[PDB]
RNA sequence: GAUGGGGAAGCUCCGUUUCAAAGGCCUGAUUUUAUGCAGGCCACCAUCGAAAGGGAAUCCGGUUAAGAUUCCGGAACCUGG
RNA sequence: UUUACUUAUUCAAUGAAGCGGAGCUGGAAUUCAUUUUCCACGUUCUAGCAUUCAAGGUCCCAUUCGGGGCUGAUCCGGGUU
């Protein structure tokens, strides 16, 4: 269990060390297809406290979510019901992107 | 300590082991049988009076032949079963959804021999 | 309040450009190793009648340095050249009528066309038939040159842009009036479907602003802002003045 | 000598086919290939931490293969040899009767990360190897800090790969010595004064030292042309 | 109008030559060689879309209760091999 | 309030061919101890023509049909720009 050591130096996320590599995985992962197999996980110490075990058969799989608020369709800024229901921007999608993704 | 010497200025995929089928088990049970025999080619003649006047003087074999043939089937089949030599085979589907052939055989041959023959008069 | 005329014009469903007949694109060749070296020649085999395009083409065919084949460009043909006659082009090339030099290279006073606005993108200003820019100075550090365009208002642009001597074919087309509405509807009929127009103040309240009451009129003021949404602009846009003007022009 | 005359060709810009070069340099490479070669650039132009760039800092190929001398006579056992124990046991379990004292001691090397750090925590560990890669750098990074805290000699070898290759899997990036046949002893003094003059008593002013902001080939000519030559010529 | 891709909770949307490693080609080896191998090559890049546009080649005479530039007689032509 | 770096971000190009640094070499050129620099560094009377790892020169196989290497086409960083 070195993987504590791991889990604390990931805690400390604004520390340089880690919005150091941060800057770097951000572009590699911005570069690649918005779904993708990940090779090995990033982060195994959290990968394997969700219930992973490195051997044959679990898969580890990249994404990326577009971010922010779910605009509502409705052409034209339209909606055509009584004024209560006329959002259109601020509305904001009850499952998260963790979800989506 | 070297590189490699690129002269076209892009990249292709390699040309890799294409590596043929070499399956553990058979796909089906066993080959199915012939779908489409001389028999299941052939169905029956045609007895019309304008079949008959065909046969006595053009020389001409008439029959109702199955859908998935074609004017080659028509030509092995009827040598298979008749024992003949076939000219000219002209098809067509009639107005109820039934493939008609008509069949000329060689000079050699006569018709209405093989007609009573085979069994139709 | 339905949708009017110019907010269906974007959608684009009939109003597509007409292109069967069109000749390709009036690009100036790519800009390479041997244009911004040195220099490049080729021949003009064709001038030929491009259709939504008063200007008429200049099919010019050169050696690819890369391989042995023709490669040919079409210019927008300038005025004076001649089916045979050489075209020169990149950095090296004779300021004589056809060649096409960068920007740095000519001197100022310089009449060129088809100019673009920044290094290789193949055409861009002064394309019209008759238009033509006056490269009116260089401002040598940071490599740029000041020019003048066919509106009147300046640019600073590279002087690694190209642009090809000389005015433009065709110069003189408005000179005419189109005369009857049949060779109007001829012109346009190889452009797109925007003619012909009827007024706003024609038809109902319904289809656009203008429109409406018991005489042919506007009521509110016509002039409408740059801050006024998609239908609101339907009128003269975000008008700096207007009415009929007084005395000479370019006022500096 | 013969009839066969002499025709030069003339590649001046306009006249004849410029013929074929090498051009390895502006061949379009795959994207992954821009990934990898992007990703390795963009880590040396950024400005990069103290705690990172204490790798790169490497143990050099001399030594190291001093390193690799010594380490290869402790390779664990491979399926041949564990076969062999497993039938030494067997005869010995049945006659002599002693548990679990039939074979040695083994005194080939101890690792597994997680091992490696267990060992460290309560100073059983004697010497230890690191590797430089680790694609996740979150793993290896906290081993020099609990090295230097240990009071142990932590040296930064190249190739996770070599590490692998004397521990017979594919990888490792981590091979640690406790035990050592009293044999090879002197070798080993030296290399802990060697290994701790180079990284270890270094750390502090690793601590200090910020590694990137390397600018390339180009970017440094421009530098160079322009930004010396102000007031020097 | 697919695929590459990129959107969208999604039904699906754009886009169709696009930030793709997108493919096949003729020749030699031969007497281990089946098609691999020592090579050269070439870059575009699916697919559907008009019984009035483009399109390889057929005409005469006769014949049936109803068929024919299609059957019989006679005379041709093109295509691939 | 300026203005600089560039790796993120953005826009554009194109079968992402000739980028930057450094040279031979030839001109302008001051030279002050032989440089300090700066320009060039293969084509403009003609609607032709330019392709077959290029001829040529050269070193090794073997010269028995020939074959490979260097250069011709200066180098280093391989940042496509």
């Amino acid at each position: 269990g070195a993987y504590k050591y791991l889990e604390e130096l990931q805690r400390k996320k604004q520390s340089d060390v880690l919005r150091f590599l941060q800057r770097v995985r951000v572009w590699e992962y911005r570069q690649k297809n918005v779904i993708h197999r990940a090779a090995r996980p990033t982060r195994p110490d959290k990968a394997r406290r969700l219930g992973y075990k490195a051997k044959q058969g679990f898969v580890i799989y990249r994404v990326r979510v577009r971010r922010g608020n779910r605009k509502r369709p409705v052409p034209k800024g339209a909606t055509y019901g009584k004024p209560t229901n006329q959002g259109v921007n601020e509305l904001k999608y009850q499952r998260s992107l963790r979800a989506t993704a | 300590k070297a590189l490699k010497v690129r002269t076209s200025a892009t990249f292709r995929l390699p040309k890799t082991l294409k590596l043929a089928r070499a399956p553990k088990y058979a796909s089906k049970a066993v080959p199915h049988y012939n779908r489409l025999d001389s028999y299941k080619v052939i169905e029956q003649p045609i007895t019309s009076e304008t079949a008959m006047k065909k046969v006595e003087d053009g020389n001409i074999l008439v029959f109702q032949v199955s859908m998935k043939a074609n004017k080659y089937q028509i030509k092995k089949a009827v040598k298979e079963l008749y024992e003949v030599d076939v000219l000219k085979v002209n098809t067509l589907v009639r107005p109820n959804g039934t493939k008609k052939a008509y069949v000329r055989l060689t000079a050699d041959y006569d018709a209405l021999d093989i007609a009573n023959r085979i069994g139709y008069i | 309040g339905r949708v009017i005329r110019n907010q269906r014009k974007g959608a684009g469903s009939i109003f597509t450009s007409h292109t069967r007949l069109r000749q390709g694109a009036a690009k100036l060749r790519t800009l390479d190793y041997a244009e911004r070296h040195g220099y490049i020649r080729g021949i003009v085999k064709q001038i030929v009648h491009d259709s939504g395009r008063g200007a008429p083409l200049a099919k010019v065919v050169f050696r690819d340095p890369y391989k042995y084949r023709l490669r040919e460009e079409i210019f927008i043909a300038n005025e004076g050249v001649h089916t045979g006659q050489f075209i020169y082009a990149g950095k090296k090339a004779s300021l004589n009528v056809g060649n096409v030099l960068p920007l740095g290279s000519v001197p100022e006073g310089t009449i060129v066309s088809n100019v673009e606005e920044k290094p290789g993108d193949r055409g861009a200003l002064a394309r019209a038939s008759g238009n033509y820019v006056i490269i009116i100075g260089h401002n040598p550090d940071e490599n740029k040159t000041r020019v003048r365009l066919p509106s009147g208002a300046k640019k600073v642009i590279s002087s690694d842009a190209r642009g090809v001597i000389g005015v433009i074919a065709g110069g003189g087309r408005v000179d005419k009036p189109l005369l009857k509405a049949g060779r109007a509807f001829h012109k346009y009929r190889l452009k797109r479907n925007s003619w012909p127009k009827t007024r706003g103040v024609a038809m109902n309240p319904v289809d656009h602003p203008h429109g409406g009451g018991n005489h042919q009129h506007i009521g509110k003021a016509s002039t409408i802002s740059r801050g006024a949404v998609s239908g609101q602009k339907a009128g003269l846009i975000a008008a700096r003045r207007t009415g009929l003007l007084r005395g000479s022009q370019k006022t500096q | 000598n013969p009839l066969t005359h002499s025709t030069p060709k003339n590649f001046g810009i306009g006249q004849a086919v410029q013929p074929k070069r090498n051009l390895s340099r502006y061949v379009k490479w795959p994207e992954y290939v821009r990934v990898q070669r992007q990703k390795k650039i963009l880590s040396i132009r950024l400005k990069v931490p103290p705690t990172i760039a204490q790798f790169q800092y490497t143990l050099d190929r001399n030594t190291a293969a001093e390193t690799f001398k010594l380490f290869n006579k402790y390779r664990p056992e491979t399926a041949a040899e564990k076969k062999e124990r497993l039938t030494k046991e067997a005869a010995a379990v049945a006659e002599g009767k002693s548990k679990q004292d039939a074979s040695p001691k083994p005194y080939a090397v101890k690792y597994g990360l997680n091992h490696v750090v267990a060992l460290i925590e309560n100073k059983k560990a004697k010497l230890v190897l690191i590797a430089n890669d680790v694609d996740p750098i979150e793993l290896v990074v906290f081993l020099p800090a609990l090295c230097k805290k240990m009071g142990v000699p932590y040296a930064i070898v190249k190739g996770k790969a070599r590490l692998g290759t004397l521990v017979n899997q594919k990888t490792s990036a981590v091979a640690a010595l406790t035990e050592v046949r009293a044999e090879d002893e002197a070798a080993l003094a030296k290399l802990v004064s060697t290994i701790d003059a180079n990284f270890a008593d270094k750390y502090d002013e690793v601590k200090k030292h910020w590694g990137g902001g390397i600018l390339g080939n180009k970017a440094q000519a421009k530098m160079d042309k322009r930004a010396k030559n102000s007031d020097s010529a």
